[PDB]
């Protein structure tokens, strides 16, 4: 899945997220109004819902907001460098933080140094790997090279940089704590939160096709998880912690608020709530 | 009759009564063919001018 | 989802047509049998009436109908009685006042059992007096002789839908509901209970 | 051809004969007035010959009348059962009878015995079998199925019921009356008519090729004789000798004024003047 | 794929058709007014192009027009034994007959006689067979199952009935005309068209998906040949070739009409010219 | 099929084809605005399907049309040589250009020279020639001679003299490059366009038999393919290619013009934008 | 040929292919309504062709229309970059979509896989290869560079993916599926429809050499399937599909157009209704 983040994506990204959140809103006000008839709730979304009162997007169709969100996505991640006036956005430096992730880590991404001195297996929310020969105490293992963040639970011959239960750095790695003959295995656990957010999956699940089905050349169907990864090892170097997150917010956001006009179920909490 | 000709135009009649539906009328149709008066004639001029 | 409040469109009736191309000539046919008495009540004389009752067998849609003449039946073994037949006629000359006239597609109720057996050993003996009718023959037949609950299952079992079925269907559409009341029958209401039957004299 | 016929066939049938009728004496009459001009007879034709009106039938235009046609047709031969029997048997209403039959009686249709002793072959109005083996005199040799009436000529080796040189019966059988050997020789001619008309076989011919492009399924180009005759093998069993002549005036009728709406010919007088 | 089509089939499919006709027709009337602005395409299209006047259409957006062609296709061809009581099917006196089929006959559909004389592969627009044991000139060796009609070119040792070029019957049999070995090759390629339309295939494509979604139990994505065929087969026998006609541009139209309302590209001529 | 085309077709030509085109634009109105009541749409256009502005028809019904287009083709394609070679009519009436050929050149017509050295069979698209004997490279093994244009695909063990991909003359000739000893094969496949329309061929397979049943001996049924090979066989050779495109538009259009009359269904593009 | 495209092509198409209908429907227009006198057709075309009120063009003779193309041509697919500042372009985003592709996929483009294991020869439609060496079961044999949808017909000793005949992606890969000694050969067909727009291809031939008359030095004479074969093998990568068929859409119409209004015949479908 290729694509080119520009480094102005923070200020496409802010607006992005507020058209989602008010989208979302307007859905959520007007399916509290329906009642059981004649209609179905299709027709009664397409004509009395979808009326959002946002400046630099003259559309109050669920399509119109649909291919806003079709431009602000490929504007911010596809096309490259571009300025955001261009299309009309207004380029301010003051935008709000973007909520918290909250996305559980279960497949936790690591990777083994050279020289093959370890194999590695996963579990729902820890690794395990077997020595393939003797390893003396005091020497890199593993290292997380997708972000992570929570407490720490069950570490059994290994040792981690943690002050009461809570991992200090947000790429721990796992040295081993004494040596160990005889092919033994050392497992390290967590309960901790990766990039990204957990509620919506199933909406994601469409709308991650319906916006490949358009940008077929650089989007595929996958994972939430795997296109979190690709998403976060494509940003620029130099950016700030807080322009990731706006970032990555409307990354996500996008694709579950594509699915969500298809299917007028509910809205997760991280897109109303922005 | 009314009702069921094709034209530019539609024809809409209120539904006749039940019990005024029999009353006979009168309406003549003139059946003679108009082709015989368009044909080449030593005077064809003269209809043209007046 | 497939439930709808017109009577015309219930589980339980059959949507008839001529062909397409034949519908200007079976009008004509209708009128025709207009001028002739050819239509039966449930006021006029038991012996003109049950001369005109002729249940046809339906093997397809496409058969000319006449609204105030046709009863149908589907192909089948089973016999019916003469409660059972009686029950039918009511409620199909009950059902017709709701019949679409505008339109060329007409509806009819289908009955389950063969009644032409019992209409053939009726019309045997019947004799030709001045005030016998049919109502009156269904009200000293049924409404008499059979509690609400019996008449109602037999009137079930005389159509395609359950019992439950009708019960169900009488609260969706008031066209069903008021149809029978004609019939003489009553539904009562009431929360955490079945419903029950009775007729409307003794209500 | 396969077609089955109902018990309203004779009521479709007056109507069709007088709708018929009516268009064969537009045509006459708009024929006996033709000025020979700019305007061709086809178009004169079909500018004021089409406008006929009466009850039911309501169309300006030769294919109006055309249709109508058509509608009759299939409501009386090809459609399955219009109405249960009662009704159509508590009718008022009465018809008016058809002309006379004229057609006359060339291949007149008979069938051999079970037994195989003869050998049938056919002449101009003339039966003539020969016997494979020798047959005592008095037994029936041959009888006819299509219904027959006239004189009776030139009969040779057998006797036939007639009284002052004219059939008595409908349905003649032809009886030995001397003894005789084998590879003799039996003769009957007839001066007769059959169900038919003669008259305008040339439009027959053209009209059912029109109303056969339409019924495929069921009508297909033939013989005059044995449309005919399949048409009356067709018909119900229980029907009286007058519905049935109406039946097939009306059946005969119909292909000649279709074939006669294309050829701009005169009428036959038996569509004429019914 | 499983369906039983109802006995007014035909009248269901003439409002079917008209309602997809008339949704083309705003289509292509707004495409052409549409000049380059502040609003897009189908912000513009969603707020014009739903309003048509017809019976059965509960609102005026393209939602409605949607559902409205779902009640009907169900009612049509699917299992459901429901009557749509709001369109104007009851009222129906005569219908308008389709557009020619145009769909070009290159995968066209044969089946063998049951003696296993010969085997069939297939080509561009011919079949050809290898016989395995000798045969005698004069026996069927293949036969169409799908009706076709047109031209018959390069055909090789085999005879086929036509005349000045032209296939006689709808569904020609092919059989041997020489005397021939076990091993020979028999070729016969046909200039003809099939039982469908051959434009607006893309469409097509992305609206049985569209319409497989809803009726996931009934009807699953396939080629249009394919589910052209199975409809062809399922169709009852007792069907004049006028009705059946209606009955498929419908059919076929409806996906089209579907996959249309998706991408607002243009409509091809047997749907808007209807 | 015997005819006479004199040197004063395409001024009749283009007369018959403006008659053709107002006849079908009025087919798709008066088939737009038809709705569904007692008269039927056959009734509902022959009377108002006539009424075009148009000189040169005395009768505003489609039976005048029909004589129209009659005398048209009688004087144009029948009647043979009207007046001396030296009348000058193109000077003082300027004929408008037909619309381009469309029809695929699927049975591409080709003539072997003299001396039996080639075997000649035919394909979908193409034609492969066998040797019989010796040939020596740079050679005529064939020629077409009904022209044609387009792209050329698929050429082996010959050379066709094109750039680009495009044939450079309209009637080119196949000619070998390496010698080939006997029982060799050659082939050439052309993606190519033949002249003729390619759309319409239900309708003028019945109106040929229109036109073949006035026309007895002159015209018969037969395939179009036949039908406007003979057609440009029988084309004066001093004539231009201007007008003889002119001719044959008319030629083709008007057995699709008189089976449209008849089977009420849609137009093809190029009779109805002419 | 050598050409560059710029990232602003679609908006540089969005306008060439409104003014190529615009012309269009003009020529139509006054194809409809010429008087048919002393004055050629071309005359007056040249006196009442042109367009007046679109901003951009600057006379109302059809040469205003000419150099517009020429200037919006040279823009788009030429060397130079330049911005055409003269015509007013708004927004770079909205973009029209174009009609959906309808040119059959006859010659269709297939890369071998560089092993020297497979003959390739073509075919109408097909593509047969004869394997030089043993091949095993599961391993590509060829896979297509031009991206194709449709149907496929006739799989012989191979295997693709399809869904109900039906091909699954825009790129089918061709395996073998049974080890296949002996230099066998396998064949797969395909009724499928390439990239393009089949109709008006007389037009396209005439048009190229026009264009190519001015832009001697980057475009040559060639056909049509060439020539967008090196049109979509020069388009950026960085390209959804919703862009590259508005780019496509306007090389294809603009040779169209230049020869349409040379020789004033007719105009394809896709170019009016766009």
């Amino acid at each position: 899945m290729n694509l080119e983040i520009n480094n102005f994506a923070p200020a496409i990204s802010s607006i992005g997220s507020q058209l989602c959140s008010l989208s979302a809103q307007k859905l959520l006000t007007c399916r509290k109004q329906y009642g059981n008839g004649a209609k179905s709730f299709e027709e009664f979304y397409a004509e009395i819902g979808g009326i959002i009162g946002m400046m630099g997007i003259n559309s109050q169709t669920p399509s119109g907001i649909r291919e806003a969100i079709y431009r602000l996505y490929q504007s911010a991640f596809l096309f490259g460098d571009i300025f955001p006036e261009s299309f009309g956005i207004q380029n301010t430096q003051n935008i709000k933080p973007p909520p918290g992730f909250t996305a559980p880590a279960k497949k936790l991404e690591v990777v083994l140094p050279q020289g093959g001195a370890f194999d590695l297996i996963y579990n729902n929310g820890e690794i395990r790997v077997t020595t393939t020969r003797n390893v003396q105490a005091g020497d890199l293992v593993c290292t997380v090279t997708f972000p992570i963040q929570g407490s720490v639970i069950a570490t059994r011959n290994c040792h981690v940089n943690e002050i009461g239960g809570q991992l200090t750095t947000t790429r721990p790695e796992i040295i081993a704590s004494v040596p160990m003959p005889a092919r033994t295995v050392i497992v390290a656990s967590f309960d901790a939160i990766e990039i990204g957010y957990g509620e919506g999956d199933d909406l994601f699940a469409i709308g991650i096709a319906i916006l490949s089905n358009r940008f077929n050349g650089q989007i595929t169907p996958m994972s939430r998880h795997n296109y979190m990864t690709q998403m976060f090892a494509n940003l620029p170097a130099n950016m700030s912690e807080r322009d990731s997150s706006a970032v990555l917010h409307f990354a996500q956001a996008a694709p579950v608020v594509l699915g969500m006009m298809e299917r007028l179920t509910g809205a997760p909490k991280w897109v109303l709530d922005y | 009759r009314i009702t069921e000709m094709v034209n530019d135009r539609r024809i809409m009649i209120q539904k006749l009564t039940l019990a005024e539906k029999p009353q006979v009328m009168r309406h003549v149709t003139t059946e003679i063919n108009n082709d015989l008066f368009f044909k080449m004639s030593p005077v064809a001029q003269l209809y043209i001018y007046h | 989802m497939n439930w709808s409040k017109a009577i015309n469109f219930q589980p339980f009736m059959l949507e008839t047509r001529p062909p397409l191309t034949t519908i200007p000539i079976m009008d004509q046919l209708v009128e025709i049998g207009e001028r002739s008495n050819q239509k039966w009540s449930m006021t006029d004389r038991l012996f003109f009436a049950i001369r005109k009752i002729n249940p046809i067998f339906v093997t397809s849609s496409q058969i000319p109908s006449k609204f105030d003449y046709t009863i149908l039946q589907m192909p089948t073994q089973l016999i019916a009685s003469l409660k059972e037949t009686l029950l039918f006629l009511a409620f199909s000359y009950y059902l017709r006042e709701y019949q679409d006239k505008v339109g060329q597609m007409k509806f009819y109720p289908v009955a389950m059992k063969n009644m032409i057996p019992i209409v053939n050993y009726l019309k045997d003996r019947v004799h030709n007096n001045f005030d016998t009718t049919l109502e009156q023959a269904y009200r000293q037949n049924v409404v008499h002789t059979l509690s609400a609950s019996d008449a109602f299952d037999l009137l079930s079992g005389m159509i395609a839908t359950t019992r439950l079925d009708l019960i169900q269907r009488t609260r969706i559409c008031p066209e069903l509901l008021n149809v029978l009341n004609k019939m003489s029958f009553i539904l009562i209401y009431a929360p955490n209970r079945p419903s029950i039957l009775s007729w409307k004299n003794q209500s």
